[PDB]
């Protein structure tokens, strides 16, 4: 099996399809430093599922409220971004070897990896308690991290100060579903 | 035959039949099948393509029902609003069919390989997602006049977050509802009621409370505050 | 059979002249891909047919009136258009494919789909009974057929109007063929 084989399978491992098949991404012959650098590299690839699964199985209930909607509409421009790497790592193949892929995909194996743990962490929450969710990871410190959740809060945080500047200035709040921290009675 | 055919060739042939799967013209290998619109690959093709072409393939079907219902709700038995509903997302269409001239383009060049197709497409798989909700939330439960711009004004403020899909059921809602509010313009400044088809939310008939009478079906559920001074 | 051989075909179908032959134009190998897009392309040469035989049969009789000569004039400067759009299209292939005929003939799919029933619509009304018949598809709300047809009636209107400042003014009336509402009796 060649080394440019590899680097033709583990550019759709990247996305969930799957020599690379499917929790590890089992590889199945070539050499033992071939097959512990795939299994790494391939696993990036499972993250992206987990991922996937969240913004996919909650964009099919409509009971999910609206800032559960900002929030799964939140988690897709940052994967637009990544498909834009997923591209332009294609062109080269026609070059980059398995060496060189490990420092161009070093970046998004942490925001694959902030993202891919803060959709386990809100896994019921909906409404408001979401949003205050989302804001226990800026206490982290970390420069890098902080300046990416810091800016989902701010686009999650949209909706909820939408019903405040709403149920302040004209006391008219309007919710089917459950989210604003003011319940009304019939 | 694509069984016997190399592997890094035969994605450029499946990216240009998959082009033409866009614009909803039969292609080679992605067919389309008798009807929500179903279709088949083949049989013998590489496990890690059509699990990648399964994906794009959901803007086909979310396009073959929604110029299904261009080129049915134009008719005259619907009114006046399911027809701007029709014609401003006619508009829309075109500006697909832009987007898959640009790539039938920048394809001969060989620039353009399956990988690269399934970034480019992104927007047109959000945008042909929400016309083929309406499009279908508009014939569940049969709309016409108000009814049909109630639907419009909640659609828009359950995304009321998304900005990239109220941006659009803004544009549908402020075309769809041009008709309707011309003749409310006639029914405010004068008396006159044209209507021909029976729509509008106020109807005359032919000592004076049974003459004009509110209709309770046909109020578009944002002037539900001011459905009396109206009429 | 070429790419190329069939955009030389199909503009001449655009207009009635038929390898695509003559109540869809079947045309009769090539791939799949190409037969079904040269079918839904041909569907405006059949839009063209109809229209051009009312202008025609009628522009051969002379007892179909003047508000009748009217509506078949009005269809003559909303067709030398069409004769340009095939003239500047022509120049091109002298490059352009089927891909790229459906975005530029995308419009005048609905221009000529709304004259080949705006003539069916009327087919036996003859006098102002005809100008009353091209009316009553203004009432359709779609901002880019309603602003159409809201001009070929300003040219069915004029001859009704004709007569009408005639019999108001100098109360002579006179049309060999019955059209005015007014009838008099010798």
């Amino acid at each position: 099996i060649t080394e440019a084989a590899l680097v033709r399978d583990i550019l759709y491992v990247f996305q969930g399809i799957d020599n690379i098949k499917m929790n590890c991404y089992k590889v199945e012959n070539l050499s033992r430093s071939l097959r512990d650098t795939a299994v790494r590299l391939s696993e990036l690839g499972w993250l992206h599922n987990k991922i996937r699964r969240y913004t996919d199985q909650r964009s099919l209930d409509r009971s999910f409220g609206l800032v559960g909607q900002s929030f799964c509409a939140a988690l897709h421009q940052e994967l637009r971004e990544y498909y834009r790497l997923l591209s332009v790592l294609h062109s080269q193949l026609q070059s980059l070897t398995l060496r060189r892929l490990l420092v161009w995909t070093y970046d998004p194996k942490i925001r694959l990896k902030t993202l891919a743990a803060l959709v386990d962490h809100c896994q019921g929450r909906k409404g408001g308690e979401l949003a205050s969710a989302v804001h226990a990871y800026t206490k982290t410190g970390d420069p890098y991290m902080r300046s990416l959740v810091q800016h989902i809060l701010s686009l999650v945080s949209h909706p909820v100060l939408s019903f405040l500047y709403r149920w302040i200035y004209d006391g008219e709040l309007e919710d089917t579903y459950h989210e604003f921290f003011v319940a009304s009675d019939p | 035959l694509p069984g016997t055919l190399p592997l890094a060739s035969q994605e450029s042939a499946v990216v240009e039949d998959l082009l033409y799967v866009l614009v909803g013209v039969d292609g080679r290998y992605v067919s389309a099948q008798p009807l929500s619109r179903t279709f088949l690959v083949d049989p013998n093709l590489d496990l890690s393509i059509r699990e990648l072409v399964h994906r794009i393939l959901p803007v086909a079907a979310s396009y073959s029902a929604v110029t299904r219902f261009i080129e049915e709700k134009s008719s005259f038995e619907y009114g006046q609003v399911n027809h701007a509903l029709a014609a401003a997302m006619r508009t829309l269409v075109k500006e697909h069919l832009i987007l898959v001239s640009q790539l039938e383009q920048l394809h001969r060049q060989g620039l353009l390989s399956l990988q690269k197709l399934w970034f480019y497409i992104q927007p047109a798989m959000r945008t042909m997602d929400i016309l083929a909700s309406l499009a279908t939330s508009v014939d569940k439960g049969e709309c016409l006049g108000g009814s049909t711009l109630s639907l419009l004004h909640d659609r828009s403020f359950s995304y009321t977050g998304d900005s990239q899909a109220q941006e659009l059921c803004l544009y549908l809602t402020k075309a769809a509802s041009a008709p309707y509010f011309e003749v409310l313009e006639k029914w405010i400044y004068r008396g006159i009621i044209h209507d021909p088809y029976s729509e509008f939310m106020v109807e005359e008939h032919e000592y004076w409370d049974q003459r004009y009478t509110i209709v309770q079906q046909q109020i578009p559920s944002f002037l539900q505050k001011m459905a009396d001074k109206i009429l």
